[PDB]
């Protein structure tokens, strides 16, 4: 629904600062 | 995951942390 | 450094709409 | 990597989608 | 138009091409 | 309301990113 | 590239909240 | 509650963007 | 202040700009 | 254009309203 | 000019989440 | 100020950390 898709991608932009130079997987 | 967890209640950069590789 | 490092942010957000539901994974 | 392939041209959204899992 | 459409469900990326020029 | 007002301001980023060189009218 | 591209995301943003509910056009 | 956390992202964004080469305090 | 004032009702750039220094 | 007058130059508020519809 | 701008821009979110409750100062 | 310290060099989390009230 809107409100999750809209979250996602602000936790994305989150754990991009959080995680540094180790990176992520994104998986929702 | 991440999304049942962190759009119910806001994470905070220590929770978030542990979704980092 | 500083570009390398923004850019990063713009790419993971594009990251975020191109995949979907099947999410990414971003190794900086 | 993708910050070599699209931090120095601009990755169309088909390249883009090479980093999706 | 756009916002009653995408704010209501998740438009796809090919439901929001259909806004460009 | 709030609510769409953010709802807005992704949309117009994701319409950045799909749209590319051709570019496109917002109208909300 | 890559800088008038990220250039744009923002120009984006600072045009959707000048303009409110008129909207804006994007051509790059 | 995640709502108001979003809105606040936002918020930030705007104000940056108004308050120019004058800054702002953001207390929440 | 600035959460519950512009977070319930969409604020225009003139009520932001109360909150500059 | 916009991107001819903004990305070399930071546009004010009121110069970026005459990309406004 | 508009490289310190946009610069402030991701400084300005990236604050927002480290301060969290506290909040932060932005001066250009 | 910080766009010195922070946009010529990446601050980490903890070197912004100096910038909250
Ligand atoms: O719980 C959340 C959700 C989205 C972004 C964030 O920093 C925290
Ligand atoms: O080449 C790029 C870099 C950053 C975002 C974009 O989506 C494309
Ligand atoms: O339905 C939507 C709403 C906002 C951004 C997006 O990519 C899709
Ligand atoms: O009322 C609001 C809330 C968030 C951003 C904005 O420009 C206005
Ligand atoms: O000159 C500019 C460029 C990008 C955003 C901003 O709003 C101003
Ligand atoms: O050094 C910086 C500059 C901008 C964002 C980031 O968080 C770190
Ligand atoms: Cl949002
Ligand atoms: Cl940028
Ligand atoms: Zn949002
Ligand atoms: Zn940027």
């Amino acid at each position: 629904f809107v409100n999750q898709h809209l979250c996602g991608s602000h936790l994305v932009e989150a754990l991009y600062l959080v995680c540094g130079e180790r990176g992520f997987f994104y998986t929702p | 995951g991440i999304v049942e967890q962190c759009c119910t209640s806001i994470c905070s950069l220590y929770q978030l942390e542990n979704y980092c590789n």
